[PDB]
RNA sequence: CCCAUAGUAGGCCUAAAAGCAGCCACCAAUUAAGAAAGCGUUCAAGCUCAACACCCACUACCUAAAAAAUCCCAAACAUAUAA
């Protein structure tokens, strides 16, 4: 997870999900694509 | 909401409407198989083995073929056209050849059609062949 | 049995 | 296709799809046939035979699946969506895969 | 070291024989037949630039085949920057 | 104007009504008339 | 049968010989000796120059006032030239090179002792001015991406526009004023000195009409 | 509606679907010109989170919302009911639409806190440890901004932030 | 899987680029060279033949050899050795419609065109398309005198091109 | 979401340039698929996108944060007729 003010999907396997009141980018193919809304 | 002016029919639809009429008028056997998802090679090969007996393989969208059949005499062929549908049309009934080529693929279903202006089923063709 | 302005 | 192909047809001995094409309730079963008959799904297991039976007796469509373990799955598509049948089909594949091994 | 076999350079032969049609060592050059021995559609082929959308008939497959290619070209142009 | 659907595979054999008239017409005719008809039929079919 | 539509044609379009943006100098060739007053009004209010399209069909539209120093020009030039297709696209500057001298005093100095020495040059810009104009055999969607990237990096609010979107912008603002249901408008109250309001307004507000505050442009104000 | 029954007999599973009784819309809507169930019955801007008789018609047996394509609601009303159902669940007004629990699962006792007009999910909200000044006070949202246009019978408008 | 590359008739060698690909996938390079050279023994050496090597899971290879590439057929029928460096601006060759028709008859037997059961008209339209990319101009009728004139002019143009290339190469040496 | 065969590895340059280092063309087979829009390969393979078929995705096309030092800081409240 890297904090980001603007969330961007970096590959086709990235998916946006809202959990615990904030938006996250999750990616199983490339875990480095994981992002947390700042 | 005010309806929108009906969109004018596209020139391709007219050409498809005319090719369908011709295929339906200038042929005798008009089988209707389900265009299963065979590989490109297998589809091409099976289409060449049918062409050995000059059994053409047509493919028309179900949005042009349906309107035509609705207003045409073949009003009972509609139920068949729910999904992918290829036509196996020949100018002279060559059912036995088609049937043996169609039996090489166990999962390709022959749904029916109309030979000599007579709407048949699958067993009808298997009977017309014998 | 519902008028033009009836509201449930 | 791709979703089912990812699971594979390793524990499926035979799949038989019986429908009456002239009937008006076979759309779901025919869509199921299109998915299972895909080159990708079939390529997963070449020993599994997909058999499509076309009948005009007027009976309701049915899908019979025979697994290697000997258990069978009968799905009646008269009042079932293609997605529902495929979902149930995949679940049984997962169950029969762990049992055999 | 690998290249094609030597090509002919005789105007008489190149205009009276199809040099590369015969690929077998034991075969002979293919003599060009007279004009009357070729089908009519051969001499009606479009030897110039491709017909434009305006020239094509809106009720022919060629017209819509040309429009689909132009749309793919446009989609590629728009997608390049995206 | 709309051809009839295909009969069920298990349903009893059904013959079109238009031929039912032809079946009866043949019985009424005489053999000598049927014979003359046959001579022209055989040649016409060849 | 997916319905195709005719694609736009750019056969009549012609690409200049020099499609890329030219180099902008830090300072004028002849250095200015006379130091000038600050004159902040040169970035205040609506723009009167370079508000319309000339050669191209796409541009970056200023939505505020600000000064463009050489660093900004390099950002604009390198970004557009690197991103544009020289064969099918051309770009021109719609702003002059930095010409207004900015003075700076020595670090650590006290107030007084005369004006500071000239340090660098800037280009004043007003809201509504086109900053860079692009054209060629392309659509707005092709250049909108990198033009918006440049607009975000400018020292004032800016947005990539086209001949169509710019005209739609102006038409929408005119329609909002015509269909506005508020019986009270800033223009009416200010020009009639209703409530003695001009005691808290600037003489410029008679023409700005509440749409401009300092260097900031308020597009939702009617 | 359509059900699905799974029966395992003789080491064989049979999957079947049956059509059960389906409810029908009441006859003679007061506003036939309406384009969705809400405006056909003049209910726009006239329902709240506690109108479970209305809300319960658009949810699944386990509390889930129904698709907009099936119910026919418009995007605007479909979103309003969506928020209203979340608030109804959180208020405890739908005790017979609880989530499905797998066999052998019994939730552990949790502290009971009565609440209503709950916009957010309890677990996703942090305490307001620093309230801030009066001119920049951090407020606690109450209700939903989607219902801001509901008919107001008082002279004071709905306060959505406490 | 299927390995598809153009291999010249009778000149298969264990070197790159086909060799490494065959080795990486487990197929023996020497065996293929022997089999291909034997089955391409009746074809003039140096003819580019598109080959399709079907590799089975046990690393036994089947080769499917087709008709020569249309680039060869058009180059040989024109008497040219290399295609145009800027097609559409320079005419590198000149053939007649009769030449294209004769090429279509042989190319129509290829499995790509044969399996589609397309009329010879479709194959001729395809060959004309490839010719427009080689710089070869298709004309309805060509005389022996007209071909000599073009060959004379083409030789001059090609000679100047060599001089220009030499200048660039010589300039690069001075750099 | 679904799906992908083919003249052909277009020619040129290049040790190699095979849709995808560059230059030129950008025609054509199949009902349908750019001489290729994005990745990838030393070059190839390989994964997508634009195609067909299937068929109501029946898309919004406005953007978007936070940290300080003694101890948060009125209490509270969505519902009864504008006064
Ligand atoms: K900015
Ligand atoms: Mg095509
Ligand atoms: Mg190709
Ligand atoms: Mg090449
Ligand atoms: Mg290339
Ligand atoms: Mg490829
Ligand atoms: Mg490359
Ligand atoms: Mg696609
Ligand atoms: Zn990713």
């Amino acid at each position: 997870f890297k904090n980001k003010t603007v969330l961007k999907k970096r590959c086709k396997d990235c998916y946006l999900v809202k959990r615990r009141g904030r938006w996250y980018v999750y990616c199983k193919t490339h875990p480095r694509h994981k992002q947390r809304q700042m | 909401s005010p309806p929108s002016p009906p969109q004018e029919e596209i020139g391709l639809i007219r050409l498809l409407r005319r090719e369908i009429a011709a295929v339906f008028q200038d042929n005798r056997m008009i089988a209707v198989c389900q265009n299963v998802a065979l590989s490109a090679e297998d589809k091409l090969l099976m289409r060449h083995q049918l062409r050995k007996h000059k059994i053409l393989m047509k493919v028309f969208p179900n949005q042009v073929l349906k309107p035509f059949l609705e207003d045409s005499k073949y009003q009972n062929l509609l139920p068949l056209f729910v999904g992918h549908n290829m036509l196996l049309v020949s100018e002279e009934p060559k059912v036995k050849e088609m049937v043996r080529i169609l039996r090489t693929v166990p999962f390709l279903p022959l749904l029916g059609g109309c030979i000599d202006d007579t709407i048949l089923s699958r067993q009808g063709f298997i009977n017309y062949s014998k | 049995s519902y008028l033009p302005g009836y509201v449930p | 296709a791709a979703a089912l192909a990812r699971l594979g047809l390793r524990p499926v001995k035979q799949v038989r799809v019986q429908f009456c094409p002239f009937e008006k309730n076979v759309e779901s079963t025919r869509t199921f046939l299109q998915t299972v008959s895909s080159e990708k799904v079939r390529s997963t297991n070449l020993n599994c035979s997909v058999i499509a039976d076309v009948r005009h007796d007027g009976s309701e469509p049915c899908v019979d699946v025979l697994f290697g373990d000997g258990h069978r799955l009968i799905m009646r598509g008269a009042h079932l969506t293609a997605l529902e049948m495929l979902t149930a089909f995949a679940s049984h594949i997962r169950a029969r895969d762990a049992a055999g091994s | 070291a690998l290249k094609d076999p030597d090509v002919c350079t005789d105007p008489v032969q190149l205009t009276t024989y199809a040099m590369g049609v015969n690929i077998y060592k034991e075969g002979q050059d293919v003599p060009l037949k007279p004009d009357a021995e070729y089908p009519e559609w051969l001499f009606e082929m479009n030897l110039g630039p491709p017909k434009t959308l305006e020239e094509l008939d809106p009720e022919s497959r060629e017209y819509w085949r040309r429009l689909r290619k132009q749309n793919i070209w446009r989609h590629n142009r728009l997608s390049k920057n995206k | 104007e709309a051809l009839a659907g295909a009969p069920l595979d298990n349903a009893p054999k059904e013959y079109p009504p238009k031929i039912q008239q032809l079946v009866q017409d043949i019985a009424s005719l005489t053999l000598l008339e049927i014979s003359d008809l046959n001579e022209l039929l055989k040649k016409t079919l060849k | 049968v997916k319905t195709l539509l005719p694609v736009p044609s750019f056969e009549d379009v012609s690409i200049p010989e020099k499609p890329k943006l030219r180099f902008i100098e830090r300072a004028p060739l002849v250095p200015k000796v006379r130091r000038e007053p600050k004159n902040l009004s040169d970035i205040r209010g609506p723009s009167t120059e370079a508000t319309e399209f000339t050669e191209g069909n796409f541009a970056i539209l200023a939505l505020g006032g600000g000064y463009l120093h050489w660093g900004h020009f390099e950002m604009m030039r390198l970004t557009i030239n690197r991103s544009m297709d020289p064969k099918n696209m051309f770009a021109i500057w719609r702003v002059p090179a930095p010409f207004k001298p900015i003075t700076r005093k020595s670090v650590g100095h006290r107030m007084g002792g005369g004006k500071g020495a000239i340090d660098h040059y800037v280009t004043p810009v007003k809201a509504g001015r086109l900053v860079v104009e692009m054209g060629g055999r392309c659509e707005f969607e092709e250049v909108q991406g990198f033009l918006d990237q440049v607009a975000h990096k400018l020292p004032f609010a800016a947005k990539a526009v086209s001949r169509g979107t710019l005209e739609k912008m102006r038409k929408d603002q005119e329609e909002r004023e015509r269909n506005n249901q508020n019986p009270w408008t800033f223009e009416r109250i200010a020009t009639a000195n209703m409530l003695g309001i001009r005691k808290v307004l600037s003489p410029y507000d008679l023409t700005h009409k509440g749409k401009y505050w300092g260097k900031f442009y308020m597009p939702k104000r009617v | 509606f359509r059900e699905v029954v799974e029966t395992q007999e003789g080491k064989t599973t049979i999957i079947e679907g049956r059509i059960t009784a389906t409810p029908k819309e009441s006859p003679n809507p007061p506003n036939p010109s309406g384009q969705c169930p809400i405006c056909r019955w003049n209910l726009k801007h006239k329902y709240n989170y506690d109108d479970v008789l209305l809300l319960s018609q658009f949810i699944r047996p386990h509390g889930g919302m129904l698709p907009r394509k099936i119910t026919g609601l418009c995007q605007e009303e479909h979103r309003k009911i969506e928020e209203c159902v979340k608030m109804a669940h959180r208020a405890g007004l739908l005790p017979n639409h609880r989530p499905r629990l797998p066999e052998g699962v019994v939730p552990k006792s949790k502290p009971q806190l009565n609440r209503y007009l709950t916009r957010w999910a309890p677990g996703s909200v942090k305490p307001i440890y620093k309230k801030g000044p009066r001119w920049n006070r951090v407020r606690m949202p109450v209700g939903s901004p989607l219902l801001r246009d509901n008919v107001c019978y008082s002279r004071t408008p709905w306060k959505l932030y406490h | 899987g299927v390995i598809r590359a153009i291999v010249r008739a009778g000149l298969a060698m264990p070197g790159p680029p086909l060799g490494p690909v065959l080795g990486q996938r487990g197929v023996s390079i020497n065996q293929f060279c022997k089999e291909f050279n034997e089955r391409t023994k009746d074809i003039k050496e140096g003819i580019p033949l598109p080959t399709k090597i079907l590799v089975k899971p046990d690393r036994t290879f089947e080769i499917k050899i087709g008709q020569p590439t249309v680039s060869y057929f058009l180059k040989a029928a024109a008497g040219i050795e290399k295609g145009a460096r800027q097609t559409g601006k320079e005419v590198a060759g000149l053939v007649t419609l009769k030449h294209v028709y004769e090429i279509a008859r042989i190319k129509a037997q290829d499995e790509a065109f044969a399996l589609q059961d397309v009329p010879l008209s479709s194959v001729v339209r395809s060959i004309i398309g490839s010719a427009r990319s080689l710089g070869i101009r298709v004309v309805k009728d060509l005389s022996s005198e007209e071909l000599a004139a073009f060959q004379k002019e083409r030789a001059i143009f090609l000679a100047a091109q060599k001089e220009a290339d030499l200048a660039a190469q010589e300039e690069a040496a001075k750099k």
